[PDB]
């Protein structure tokens, strides 16, 4: 949607990896079946020993889910943001 | 019984492994001379090979020691990293026995690293054990200088990086990062990488990778590296030959084929073929005695038959007929009187082939004067044998200045066939690169190629049952398969074969049962399926039902 | 022939290698010319 | 062909049930009476390869025995009757170690105890590393003969056991003889193991019945 | 200028593989992303974003024989290269403890992404892109 030339960078898939890691740390994403914190140490003992599927599948195929719905994004994201128009479908 | 045990130990003229040739006409002395001549070349070959191999390892340890003690004056306490690309768990590293700093090597296998808790304890356990020979947590690292009065330098050897759980390893690396608070501790990390740095860059968190990259050295230790050592060994094979033996185009063709099927361990596979071919010549060819022209006086009429059947001699006789040579000369040599051609054969033994000298000249000329290193000597020698070296030299644009010098003229010297190595009957393939899957299938199908009164009619059940397996579907109703197997059996002949035993009562007791044929078929069927289970032919559905089975292999694939 | 087949299948070095002309073939070649030679 | 793979309510109770003792009856009689002479004839012919096997073993090449049929008896005759006596009476009583893989109760640590006692003058891999450095200076003389039946055995298939056996063949003073039955056996070894094993392959299919190995798994479950 | 145009956080012909090795990996990716329904339709003469599915060892060998440049057969070298890829961790198995390859319940899957295999086929002159 831009006039052409009469004679915005797409970041590489590698550089996005650091960007992807930040979103999992800040709890915007979460794993598909993330049980989370256990209640007791004995229960956590099993968790620290067991190896789930997500710890072995590749970094680019770990299924996540979202804590914020696009409606809440559109309620919070400033309208001055360029991607505001992409908040909806 | 002893066989029921897991394992058990058993205790029990002067033989030479070689066997008589010429149907036993070969003399005792000749075999020993054959035995000695083989050892002379075989030992000569290994002396150069072992020196080369030991030289390679010395260079690796020298480089490894250099990197480990290439002390870089980084202002920040950080790891020292070495990436061993294409390495294996077999390599070993030894450290300096310094006075002020206690140097300890720490091995970390994936078996020793299921979780971070295990990693910290086991690492400290090994650290304390080594420290115990001076004269389980990080407090040991803090207390080390007060306990033992010496500085600690730790080198962690990740013996196999690929199998390590990166989530555990990523956490553990951060755990070790707390050691930089201490002033008396220094840490180095060694990575055994098989494929490339790309596997590390995916699974590790990108925050962790920035720790490693601050101080790292990148090294390749694979055996295959620019044909640097393959050419030397192959040339040394020519050197230990001393022109006493030659190579055919077919034999070098076979070597070039199998060299491309392994990426990092060609040298050991290359050594197999060369030594096995060297072994084959001495055990099979009787003319290996005449490697030394002193042994010429041992000739017999049987050896002349071999000489008579040489391709360079078969057409040479017809050349005399077709060029009107005297028939008396032809009669004299064929009826073995005065045997004057043996002197010509003596000349061929003496005659040094310029192939080896020219090739060694070209190799040195390429290495030193043309400065070409990215080349294969096996390809270089093969083109020489075919006489297509000019096309091979055309691969490099710098050969124009010296194509006339590097051009060579191959000559098919008479009786060279008796001193060449070739692949002609597949004896170098049936035992070194076998069709393991194909041979089993062929033996299952074509039993007559193995085996030489019911025995004369019915083939073994194991091979016969395989016929139905090929005809069967992916999933099998075993009851239908059992019936199908039963229908093919010679019931009346088998029953009459069972009844042949006059005193084996237990066989005759079942013979009275009309259901014995069903029982006998099932006993043969169930036993065969169990053998199929062991061979990997069949897999059961026991979770659903033991009465259905699934195939696990197909013929011809 | 059976022994040659089993030797080839087993990969034994006892079986001869067919780089030279076989003894029977060369014997026939010699004899068919010797019978017409004199 | 591969195209034969892409182109692809009864119960066993409908078959007459056979007791365990009845099963052993028919199997034993036919294993002896049926195909008796031709298999023995093939066995006797195959004995002519002993000098070649003996020659290959001395040069440092492991021998792998594969093919249809049991191979326990063939390995017993070769090592005990031909291999061990000839080495002693030609190098101048050589101990022979026999390991069973068809037994699922086999343990690698118990096996390694025999190796240490029989070869090492008084974390298994670390001990093996010491042996390699020791036998480098030792003369290249065969001292112990190792036979590993069923290198595809259930307790032997495991990666840790395979690594232990593979490192042994590096030392030239040990002779290794192994047998396998699984079709996909070569899949168990990569370059790092195949190089160490240094195999020379021989198809020794004999269709010998596997009575011994059949003891450790019940046929009544079928 | 060139310093900023790339992150350089990367640790640095990407995978030295034999001819047998290259076709082994190419055949596996078909197994991990093509339905078993389509095996006969495409290869017999009679999803890029999803995680790969499992497959059986017999499926791999049949497809490998089907596309290899008369039959190739399965000698020791083919299995020797296949096991190395597992050792090289380009193909994963369904186990984590006491790995036993010959146990029938273990399955296989592809650990190699699409972009790497794209470049592998180029050096092979095999047109994978037309199979999807």
């Amino acid at each position: 949607r831009i006039p052409t030339v009469a004679p915005i960078k797409l970041w590489l898939k590698k550089d996005v990896k650091n960007v992807w890691e930040n979103l999992v740390q800040l709890d915007f994403f979460t794993e598909k079946s993330a049980v989370g914190l256990r209640d007791n140490a004995t229960a956590a003992f099993y968790a620290s020993n067991y190896q789930f599927q997500g710890t072995m599948i590749p970094f680019d195929l770990r299924s996540y889910q979202m804590q914020i719905i696009l409606q809440e994004l559109r309620r919070i994201i400033p309208k001055s943001n360029m991607y505001y128009s992409w908040t909806q479908l | 019984a002893d066989a029921q045990r897991s394992h058990y130990t058993v205790y029990p003229d002067k033989h030479i492994p070689f066997v008589k040739l010429l149907s036993g006409k070969e003399s005792e002395v000749n075999v020993e001379k054959r035995w000695e001549l083989y050892h002379q070349l075989h030992s000569h070959f290994h002396d150069q090979v072992d020196h080369i191999i030991d030289n390679i390892e010395a260079d690796l340890k020298a480089e490894i020691s250099d990197l480990l003690y290439s002390e870089t004056t980084q202002k920040r306490r950080c790891f020292n990293t070495i990436f061993l690309l294409g390495s294996d768990s077999t390599t070993k590293i030894e450290l300096k026995d310094e006075s002020s700093r206690y140097n300890v090597l720490i091995e970390l296998t994936p078996k020793e690293s299921p979780n971070v808790r295990m990693m910290l304890r086991r690492s400290m356990y090994k650290l304390y054990s080594a420290a115990d020979a001076e004269e389980y947590d990080l407090s040991l690292v803090e207390n080390f200088k007060r306990l033992f009065g010496k500085d600690l330098a730790m080198v962690f050897n990740f013996k196999d990086v690929d199998s390590i759980n990166f989530n555990t390893l990523d956490n553990f690396i951060i755990l070790l990062k707390s050691a930089f608070k201490y002033d008396h501790v220094k840490i180095s990390l060694i990575f055994n990488i098989n494929t490339n740095l790309s596997n590390i860059e995916k699974n590790l968190r990108q925050s962790t990778i920035r720790l490693l990259k601050r101080n790292y050295h990148k090294l390749d230790v694979s055996s295959n590296k620019g044909f640097k050592y393959g050419n030397q060994i192959f040339q040394s094979f020519l050197d230990t030959v001393d022109g006493k033996l030659n190579l055919s185009d077919r034999f070098v063709e076979f070597i070039l084929s199998k060299m491309a099927n392994n990426t990092n361990h060609n040298l050991q596979l290359l050594t197999k073929m060369l030594d096995y071919s060297l072994m084959s010549y001495f055990f099979q060819n009787a003319f290996s005695v005449f490697i030394d022209p002193v042994n010429v006086d041992f000739l017999n009429d049987d050896y002349l038959k071999i000489l008579s059947r040489c391709p360079t001699f078969m057409f040479f006789v017809e050349g005399l007929i077709k060029q009107h040579a005297p028939a008396d000369e032809i009669l004299s040599l064929l009826t073995n009187k005065n045997r004057g051609l043996e002197e010509f054969f003596v000349e061929f033994l003496v005659r040094e082939n310029p192939i080896n000298g020219h090739a060694k000249f070209v190799a040195r000329f390429l290495e030193e004067e043309l400065n070409i290193t990215n080349f294969n000597l096996i390809e270089l020698y093969h083109n020489l044998l075919i006489g297509k070296l000019d096309s091979y030299l055309d691969r490099w644009s710098a050969c124009k200045e010296y194509k006339d010098r590097l051009h060579f003229e191959p000559i098919d010297t008479i009786f060279q066939e008796l001193f060449t190595l070739d692949n002609r009957s597949g004896l170098l393939t049936q035992s070194i690169f076998p069709s393991y899957k194909s041979n089993i299938e062929d033996n299952l199908l074509s039993w007559e190629q193995v085996l030489p009164d019911l025995d004369k009619i019915m083939a073994p059940v194991l091979g016969q049952l395989f016929k139905l397996y090929r005809e069967a579907n992916m999933t099998i109703n075993i009851y239908d398969f059992y019936i199908a197997f039963r229908e093919t059996l010679p019931k009346e002949e088998i029953l009459n074969f069972i009844r042949k035993d006059p005193s084996n009562t237990k066989l005759l007791e079942l013979a009275e049962t009309p259901d014995a044929f069903d029982k006998v078929a099932l006993i043969l069927f169930m036993q065969a399926i169990f053998a199929f289970e062991n061979m990997g032919l069949i897999k059961f559905q026991s979770t659903k039902s033991y009465d259905l089975v699934e195939k696990c292999v197909w013929r011809g694939i | 022939r059976y022994d040659e087949i089993i030797f080839r299948k087993l990969g034994s070095m006892l079986q001869t290698t067919n780089i030279l002309v076989t003894d029977d073939q060369y014997n026939i070649w010699k004899k068919r010319i010797e019978m017409d030679l004199a | 062909t591969f195209e034969g793979y892409f182109d692809q309510r009864h119960t066993m109770s409908m078959a007459p049930d056979v007791t365990r003792e009845e099963f052993s009856l028919v199997s034993n009689f036919f294993n002896e009476n049926f195909q008796k002479r031709p298999r023995q004839k093939l066995f006797e012919i195959q004995k002519k390869m002993f000098p070649q096997y003996w020659f290959e073993l001395t040069q440092g090449f492991s021998l792998l025995f594969y093919g249809v049929g049991s191979k326990r008896n063939f390995l017993e005759e070769f090592a005990i009757d031909y291999l061990s006596p000839k080495i002693a009476y030609s190098q101048l009583s050589i101990p022979c170690l026999i390991l069973n893989g068809y037994n699922p109760s086999c343990n690698y640590r118990d096996v390694f105890k025999e190796i240490t006692d029989l070869l090492v003058p008084a974390h298994v891999i670390l001990q093996i590393q010491k042996m390699i450095d020791f036998y480098k200076n030792q003369p290249l003389d065969i001292k112990l003969i190792l036979v590993v039946h069923n290198l595809d055995g259930p307790s032997i298939r495991k990666n840790t056991f395979q690594t232990m056996l593979s490192f042994l063949s590096v030392i030239r003073q040990i002779a290794i003889v192994a047998s396998t039955d699984h079709i996909y056996a070569p899949l168990l070894w990569d370059n790092m193991k195949a190089q160490n094993y240094n195999f020379v392959f021989h198809d020794i299919s004999n269709f010998e019945p596997s009575t011994v190995e059949s003891t450790f798994q019940d046929v009544m479950k079928m | 200028i060139k310093l900023f145009l790339s992150t350089d956080d990367n640790l640095s012909q990407t995978y030295d593989l034999s001819i047998i090795s290259k076709y082994l990996l190419i055949a596996s990716y078909i197994c991990s992303y093509l339905e078993p329904r389509y095996d006969a339709s495409i290869f017999s003469r009679k999803p890029r974003y999803l995680q790969p599915s499992l497959f059986a060892i017999e499926r791999l060998l049949a497809i490998f024989q089907a596309i290899f440049p008369s039959l190739m057969k399965a000698n020791i070298e083919v299995f020797q290269n296949l096991s190395e890829l597992h050792t090289l961790k380009l193909i994963a198995t369904t186990m984590n403890k006491n790995i036993d390859y010959l146990s029938p319940k273990v399955r296989w899957k592809v650990n190699v992404p699409w972009e790497i295999i794209k470049e592998i086929s180029e050096s092979v002159h095999f047109n994978i892109s037309d199979y999807f």
